[PDB]
């Protein structure tokens, strides 16, 4: 009435859970690279010579 | 080119004027040029002035 070994398991199963890869879009920057420094439209001498 | 030639020195120095259908560059007031020396960097004119 006691209890005794059975026969040996033939597998096992390990359960984990997972969820899935999405797509490669790689959004590097909002405003990207580094935006270069600029001339200010017309601008003008601000500077004259005497005489 | 001769409005190249007035971009390249104090506007008022390098009087542009029309004499015929094509338009001449004359040295009207050399008093008002500021040396910048902005000609020597044009490598066709640098030989004119």
């Amino acid at each position: 009435g006691g209890l005794t070994c059975a026969s040996a398991p033939q597998g096992t199963l390990r359960i984990l859970e997972g969820p899935q890869q999405s797509l490669s879009g790689s959004p590097l920057q909002p405003i990207p690279a580094s935006p270069p420094p600029q001339i200010p439209p017309g601008l003008r001498p601000r500077f004259c010579a005497f005489g | 080119a001769a409005e190249e030639l007035s971009r390249c020195f104090s506007p008022g120095v390098i009087e542009v004027q029309e004499v015929q259908g094509k338009k001449v560059a004359r040295v009207a007031n050399p008093r008002l040029d500021t040396f910048s020396r902005e000609i020597f960097r044009n490598e066709k004119l640098k030989k004119v002035v």
